[PDB]
DNA sequence: ATCTTCCCTATTTAAATTGCT
DNA sequence: AGCAATTTAAATAGGGAAGAT
């Protein structure tokens, strides 16, 4: 049986648009309505998503879930200002290992714990945007950017209170969509219902930090039901945190830079996985998430 | 790691040589795959593509250097 | 084809096999083999699985699980599990953890607790012992079986630390391994990599014993890996250790008649989602565990 | 300029595609050119590939987009 | 013919070694003794070096002829101790362009022209120096190669003997060598006879740059006998001053940086192909001997 | 498949159709067809011909070079070349244009000398035209012919410039024309871009011309690219101006005998090389370069 | 010799379908 | 839904073989 790929090293991610997922001759392969099949990978793959038109088989999920892939569909939220709900599959067929939310849940229990815990998952993507840094858009650490992090940095080092990290996030968010709305200039709100190409390739790449992240967290076991940031506008869970780390920081510039150099849709898809894989963004999560679980 | 499996094989040991090459890359065209391979993604695939059969002829290119070259496969 | 298993209040668990469930007319429909289209009652389900050879569309995922059933992957049975969603709260304008985990896990943090719920879950081996009776297997109220169910209620009414909990429990198996086979006149000693027929199906059988047990506590929200009697380094130990209930009860009469008959794998599966229906194990196991935690 | 042709043919007529693909493009692999080229080279080269005949089934890849979809191309 | 790729911007170069070139089904192929052809882009080369223990056919030669490739066989004769004789066909057929010699053979002709031309092929090398850069090797920007760049800029100048600039020409190479010595931190006396990879790969370079030269010398139309400096160490004409200068200044630092970095043989000529062509080593030296021409 | 054209008095070009060129015991060979190899003479030879079919490796290449032997190619018939080295004083201890080269620039180089030299190439057309007379078409002693000549033997001495020159070259063409016309009972109207079999074969004779006369300037080193006649923008104008010698003394009457005879294209060929190699006309094109340059 | 156009020969791929899980 | 056989054309290497230059 040998030892399998591991997790934090699968590569392929995909968001399957309009396609039939089937396995033929012992492969998944997804038949598009042109009569014509691709095959995709299995085993070399961390997410398969599946937006409108998809229809997954059972022989399809077997293979998946087997070899470990989380899957999710698109389609779902319905609210003017939230991606509201993304029904995940998560493979528990294997036995993923008890060693992390043993540890994760005795944090989610003791408020002080989750406070402090709430605090540095919070500090994860002021170390995230810097750690990856890019050679396009806005420069990493300039003085607005700069200026906001150490503001962000001191205004979740002096909260207490579970709503005000909600707020200091919101407030976090909301100045990077305007400081790279001045860097890319042009002006964007977030709205998942705009066709602004912005917002379309920021939904997909939160699609993607939703995958990344989703199989963080089965990788590592923790359920998305142990939040750490609950709050009245985060009801998505665990995966909406660590989802954002890699959101503010990976993927909103990317999504920036495919809107404006004229990318497609499979050329976002395709610069996600490229750069995920370089960065060792799903090794980051994995490896990251584990010092808050058992340090 | 950045590598590009092209399979310049015979249909009856060419389909099975595509079902566990399928497994970690994605198929490009006429028989060659290329993907996205981790470290050790490219040793269990070389030991999944030995014990395909009598048959297999897979060149592999990481950056232009041949990684494996499993069977008797043109240079 | 279409199969109905019980769960606390109703039976509203739902597995699909070789049908195509699609999407018709505002709501989610079947389409089988024959060329029947079915639908789904909305109030009779908030659980709906699907069997070998089906597949499912993102029109019909999203409109099944906004009104609130939510789809699970299975082999042919309904009980081995691929992949899933977390049963959370009301998965469209919430997402919390259920209150059925969170007395499990006040459960998990306190070894009192943790203790007493360890002398239910294995008190209820021998009332899992009791009700579920073989006609086919032994008396189970007989004198030489009454020692050994006698021999667990003095353990586990005694006992004060884990390590000799898990031995009498070890001897207790170990009494009902040894007494099953002096009842079909056979030698056996439990080994899991044996080429006998005896061990081959009992290691089968237990292998659905421990899918149940994935569906079960699934069902509950329980994530699998809080292990009561089994150790913390042992992954995935809940899925076992709520599995304990039923491998010594209905799986192992089950698994040395398959044996004894010659019944090969095909027979003895046929014969575990039989009884595993009729007598209604998966509600039976679902509220166990819900009798371990609400108190 | 950096272009992958790959020609998805049958037979016959993949020979007299390889007589004038091979011409500008380097032979990488099973009916795949890869090489570079500059773009009057393109445009010569999409003009003697549309000039050979039927079922000249053709992809061209500039980076990883597509340049021409000759014949019905499954891409 | 059609419009026909121009001689300035055909890509692929080549250096065959042990393998008959011949033409099936209409390409250029080499067939290796092993039993393997390898069909050769004959319309998007600018030149075919024949190597040891190769032979090419009339037939082979047709259609390297017509479409514009450089026939050259190196070794036997081509020791390149003095740089002698590498026995070069350039494609007759093609009536070239005319204005381009009846002015060359006006500057080889008056010999004030003849040092001032002499002069700027000799500074043409400082400016592909300076505009065509590298990223492993040193910087242009160092104070060595400036002084030495200066020092030869003052040598060049000043002289009016085409001994003198002989003379200064040599110790510019001669301490780029001991330059390049001394910062890849290896001794390097640079005898042809060395089997050392930096010297191999430096005279397998050569061979590149005697092949572009010889490219721009054929696309130009100007025959090579008729050389801007001749004298004792100069020797084979003029296509050894369109070949230094792209010695010193592109093929030293590929062949320095393909032997320290442990790259092989069909490495450093893959290399030499990508950067021949990235900067287009070929139309500056088309365009730049164009510059030579002019009056 | 072996043939002698004899170049001045010994150095002679041997033109190898069908054959292998490969060193055979120690010294170069050529295995033909019916496995007879011939070792080729090194001193009785200095231009050595590859035509169709033959094939020469980089050890006869080399070997063959580095005694003074100097190859070229060339099609069918061995006056059709298309590629090969310049001519040096010797490839071996020097490198430098030959002293029919220098005298040809100073030829072209001095619009007087260049005036008296067009004087000379038009006024060796009277002599080709006698030297070579056919048994075909119209002798060269007759009454109208003979006024064609006297009016190139008094105009072309004292013309003024090089239009004037153009002038009588056209009168010429244009008027043996009409006098192979009036041979052959035909009306002539001079155009390529015809279809009719008179013209189509005076095309091809033309550019059956224009090889031979490249192979002469060749022979020399002359570069093609100096025409004394044809303007500075004409490409190859040499080629044309050499082989204007030719065109219409030998070439314009077999093209027309030929066309009479209504015979095919490689019969056209093979009657071409034939006349061709009856009167060695290569060595009196290179008797010309001698007479035109060395003075 | 070299290349090519052919064609007859096996023979190597491919898609339709039965029968079952 | 998916996996094999299992024919079934049929498309496809390929090995002399005849003409050309």
């Amino acid at each position: 049986m040998q030892k399998q790929i591991l997790t934090s090293q699968k590569r392929n991610m995909y968001i399957l648009s309009r396609c039939k997922v089937l396995v033929k001759n012992g492969q998944v392969c997804h038949l598009h309505e042109d009569g014509n099949v691709y095959t995709v990978p299995y085993a070399n793959t961390v997410f398969i998503g599946l937006a409108e038109g998809t229809s997954i088989t059972n022989e399809a999920m077997s293979m998946l879930a087997a070899n470990g892939v989380i899957v999710f569909w698109t389609k779902g939220g319905g609210y003017d200002m939230f991606a509201a709900d993304i029904i995940c599959h998560l493979p528990q067929a294997d036995y993923r290992p008890t060693k992390y939310m043993q540890n994760w849940v005795r944090l989610w229990l003791d408020e002080e714990k989750k406070l402090s815990a709430a605090k540095e998952i919070l500090k994860m993507r002021v170390d995230s945007l810097s750690t990856h840094v890019h050679d396009f858009g806005v420069d990493v650490e300039n003085k607005r950017v700069s200026s906001i992090v150490n503001k962000f940095d001191k205004g979740v080092t002096q909260a207490t209170s579970f709503e005000s990290l909600l707020g200091h996030e919101g407030t976090f968010v909301k100045s990077l969509y305007k400081e790279y709305a001045l860097e890319y200039e042009i002006e964007f709100k977030r709205d998942h219902k705009s066709a602004d190409n912005y917002n379309k390739f920021l939904t997909l790449g939160n699609y993607y930090a939703y995958g990344i992240a989703r199989s963080s967290l089965w990788a590592l076991g923790i359920d998305n039901s142990f939040p750490l940031l609950h709050g009245s506008t985060r009801r998505g869970g665990l995966v909406f945190d660590v989802a954002d780390i890699i959101k503010t920081s990976i993927i909103l510039p990317l999504a920036f830079h495919a809107a404006d150099q004229g990318m497609s849709n499979t050329e976002f898809k395709r610069s996600c996985v490229a750069y995920f894989d370089k960065n060792d963004i799903l090794a980051y999560l994995i490896n990251n998430i584990k010092r808050l679980c058992m340090e | 790691m950045f590598i590009r499996i092209k399979c310049f094989s015979k249909q009856p040991i060419a389909k099975k040589v595509s079902r566990e090459v399928s497994a970690y890359l994605e198929y490009t065209g006429n028989n060659t795959w290329e993907g996205h391979i981790s470290g050790q993604g490219v040793s269990n695939l070389q030991t999944k593509l030995i014990n395909v059969g009598k048959g297999v002829k897979v060149v592999c290119n990481y950056q232009d250097k041949v990684l494996f070259a499993i069977g008797n496969v043109a240079m």
